[PDB]
């Protein structure tokens, strides 16, 4: 029905909107990764695997909304 | 409350703005004032 | 307590006095248009 | 004749007592009760002497002292749950602010001139927007006709309202199946803290207005 | 308190187990006076 | 690099890593660290050249890391081992004594003493 | 049939942007341990488990908007 | 019906954008937690009554919110 | 009934209020936690204010709440 | 009509959304007060009146906001 | 009709939305003010005037959005 | 009906433009307040920049009501 | 008709939105401006053509969205 | 075709929404510019080309915002 | 027709998420210039630091805007 087919094309944009958070989120763990091996310059082999590991788990949550819009679009 | 929307709001401002004129005239001449004159009584006594 | 004292009440004041004035006029027009309802 | 005139005279007559009677007869030491209203003398005084702060602030002091009494006694007048707000009328506490608006200006013009429009323009900048900041300078200023009021009349408005709909609605808690009329102290200790709260918001509001409303004194004796 | 002041104490007070040495109390323990002059004059010697 | 100047003595006037109590909290000093100016605070410390450490208590004073590596510790007494019981107790003593009787930055000082060392 | 079932995708979408605060969230955590590590070299040993802990909090918030998500989604 | 059917899903989807927040407020006292500790460790046992306090109120709010997105939801 | 359903989703909006409630109390308890690190000291004045900040904050979602249930049986 | 009905409750609820900022500013006000008391341990006796400002001014955006949404709803 | 008295209520709702920005704002300039102070100690004769200014053109710009509200909620 | 709807609808949504000018004027006075209780003296330098500041943000917002009383009046 | 001119009346409010944007945008840069002269002093002479630049882009941005007002209409 | 072309007018409305990131994005580069080089006096000539590349990305995200807000618009 | 118009609508829903990249992109970009002017020297590291944050924060953006090309142009 063009109501269902419709409430797709709409519905995936909305689900779309949830990943703005993890993108900004990524941004931060860099941002405290540049200023922290600034602060000691010789930190960084020990900070470098806690800073990816921070990256990743915020990235995660845009994946799992990334998901979402898959499932609306390709279930 | 419910309902407190007037129509009657010439009438009510008639007396609201009788009553701002009338306190700052009160209180100029008479209620401020004999607050100073308590000051001033204090400190003549004080300064003699 | 009370006396009268001869203070300043109109000679600096007197804008103020106006424009409650102004505003009583056009609340004259403002309230018979609401009294119409 | 209507309900507001009735309240307006009230407001009079406890100003009255509050001056005329709330000190045993006269006395240089004061009853406990005008111990207040020496403090209250003293932190006004040197509120309009801290903004306006001229010569011309005592010229003004009954002025700040007459809006700071009324707004104070008639927010806790009116705070009591069986009186009928001369504040939650829009049409009186807006007109009272653009008043005294209108009076800080026009007096402003009368004693500067033409050179009132200076005040528009408090600093140079560069010439393609010098014309720009007259512009959405006067704009900013004749906000603070309408801001002056509806900020104080909001508040107090707000107050009386949600008290009557959580009055509705503390009606219907009991209304509700008597499971719930078991430990039910919560709905009544939320109006409580409003209560706490009420007197708070409109002592501070009497408070803001006097400040205010010296602070564009303060601007219209004293420009740019 | 003057920063100064802080720490000549906070060392004194950590002179004060109790394996320390008399260098140490020399360090923290002193008999001193000063002298308030004129412009010349003593304005009296108080002690340190 | 490391000093650890006193004024009689001295303690360690390129070492390594350095633990400092400062005003900016804790501070560590590794290698070659960014040049600071702090005071330190009455503190409980830890010096490490190489993996050997030494650990002194520290009468506050001043760090500053000089641009080449070398930390300026310039104190006017620090080993902790020294100062680490009943010299506790005296304090207890002499901070209740204060407490009662600048003789509140006396009775302050003291109380942050007793528990510095009370640290040690 | 066809407004219930545009419903169900349409309330998906809506469920999904609660999980931007989460994504956010788990950065915060990490910005904070890795100047934290900068700062003291090694505090890492007692800090790293209180940043798993966190992490796990603030994620669990956001993972109460997803399972909402499949729950409108699927019915 | 189907509007009623509907209503109930839809509110529930809107519920669920609140949970967000309290998730925000959890990594917020986790990383001025680690801020404190890296600043002066010596603070953690009185710190740790509040800390658990503070997240634990933060978290709250969030599940105030997702009561009444399944409530909505379920019907 | 299009009010039927209507009372189900004014319940929904006003229920996404609670999310500045959650975020402000976190706000009061990390400067609490932020204060004490820095002073050891600063808690015996501050802690009674830190459960004021945080029932303030409280306070405003329980508004929220409460329109809730204004529109949810309203 | 029921439009019109519909309309008061969900413009009600729509209203409610005005509220969070409030909610946040009085949590800020609080903080910078912490803040400013942890610095100076002293500041208090000017600074308390100056919060209690901040507090009752950043509340009104709120109550104001909660006005609109009963007088949309039962109005 | 029906719907232009709906429209006028929805447009009500809306209006309320705009206040969380000064209620923010009115935060920030007092959040400023004690931060400002605790740094001087003594700012507070010039600043106090400075720190009222800010607070209200930013809670003025909340009350313009209270303002449309209650046009549209009366009206 | 519809475009008379629309009207009273749109409006609505353009306080929405309004709120973020609210954040932003207490931005620069932020800035002003920390500035000037660091040094006391860079004050009358700095508060042109405020004012500056304040006007440009201030223009975002005047621009959003413009379009409010645009449909508003019509 | 209806539903297409309802569209722009509902779509220019919808427009003022990103403008709040820039509104905080320009006022983040005149902040740092502040923060920058007030721990140097000195630095304003190159520093206030910086913020000026910085400002013009923010604003820029914002302008984008009202010319698709505009456009909508 | 009136849904239609309200449709597209619309779409180009929503997309508006991402430009505003951009902007604010902006803001931020070049306040950290200033701060770097009210900080050194000096670090400029490093921090400057920097500066541009970071700038130019941050605009670039809102330019996408615009060429799909036109595509919508026009077709 | 409707699913014509919801292609065209989805599409600018899809778009919002962009927002977010933007900003990340910037914070990424305004700590490598602290970094930088902190140590005088920590640069040469830093910069890759600085560009993979940006590099993942603009992703976040990119995947939006595809799905937005996929809405769109279909």
């Amino acid at each position: 029905m063009q109501l269902v087919l419709a409430a797709k094309y709409i519905g995936a944009g909305i689900s779309t909107i949830g990943l703005l958070g993890a993108g900004i989120g990524i941004a931060i763990v860099f941002a405290a990764l540049i200023n922290g091996v600034s602060r000691n310059p010789s930190i960084k082999d020990t900070v470098f695997p806690m800073a990816i590991l921070g990256f990743a788990l915020s990235e995660a949550t845009g994946l799992f909304c990334l998901m979402v819009s898959f499932l609306l679009l390709f279930g | 409350m419910p309902q407190l929307v007037p129509f009657y709001f010439m009438n009510q401002l008639t007396y609201g703005f009788l009553l701002m004129i009338t306190l700052l005239i009160l209180f100029s001449q008479f209620f401020l004032p004999m607050i100073l004159r308590l000051y001033v009584s204090r400190l003549f006594i004080s300064k003699l | 307590m009370l006396k009268r004292f001869p203070t300043p009440i109109l000679k600096v004041y007197w804008p103020f006095f106006v424009a409650g004035a102004a505003v009583y006029y056009g609340m004259s027009k403002a309230a018979d248009l609401s009294s119409n309802t | 004749l209507t309900t507001f005139s009735l309240y307006t005279i009230i407001v009079l007559l406890v100003i009255t007592s509050l001056y005329t009677l709330t000190n045993n007869n006269n006395k240089i030491i004061g009853s406990r009760w005008l111990i207040s209203q020496e403090a209250i003398y003293d932190t006004i005084m040197n509120m309009t002497k801290g903004q306006i702060g001229g010569k011309n602030w005592g010229l003004y002091f009954p002025m700040i002292f007459t809006l700071f009494m009324f707004i104070f006694i008639a927010n806790l007048i009116s705070m009591i749950p069986y009186s009928f707000a001369l504040s939650a009328h829009l049409v009186f506490i807006i007109s009272l602010s653009i008043v005294i608006w209108l009076g800080n200006t026009i007096l402003g013009l009368y004693k500067h001139g033409w050179v009132f429009f200076s005040l528009f323009v408090p600093a140079g900048t560069p010439l393609p927007l010098v014309p720009l900041l007259v512009i959405i300078e006067t704009l900013s200023y004749f906000a603070r006709a309408i801001s002056l009021g509806l900020r104080l009349g909001s508040n107090i408005l707000a107050g009386h309202l949600l008290m009557v709909i959580l009055a509705g609605l503390t009606f219907n808690f009991m209304l509700i199946n008597l499971f719930t009329l078991v430990f039910g102290f919560v709905p009544l200790a939320m109006i409580l803290a409003i209560m706490m709260l009420e007197f708070a918001i409109g002592i501070i509001q009497g408070y803001v207005w006097a400040i205010l409303t010296a602070s564009y004194l303060k601007d219209a004796v004293y420009l740019h | 308190i003057s920063y100064a002041a802080y720490l000549n104490v906070a060392a004194q007070a950590i002179r004060s187990t109790e394996l320390q040495t008399a260098s140490v109390l020399n360090r923290s323990q002193t008999d001193a006076f000063y002298t308030q002059y004129k412009n010349a004059s003593e304005p009296t010697p108080i002690t340190k | 690099k490391l000093q650890f100047a006193l004024p009689h003595e001295t303690l360690y006037s390129e070492v390594t890593q350095v633990n400092l109590p400062a005003k900016s909290g804790r501070i560590g000093v590794l290698a070659n660290h960014v040049p600071t100016v702090e005071q330190l605070l009455p503190g409980v410390v830890e010096v490490m050249e190489g993996s050997n450490s030494k650990k002194f208590f520290i009468s506050g004073g001043f760090a500053t890391v000089q641009p080449d590596s070398q930390l300026c510790v310039t104190a006017i007494e620090a080993p902790l081992e020294s100062f680490s019981e009943n010299i506790k107790n005296l304090l207890a003593e002499a901070k209740k004594n204060v407490s009662s009787s600048r003789e509140a930055a006396e009775a302050a000082i003291q109380v942050e003493v007793l528990e510095n060392l009370q640290s040690v």
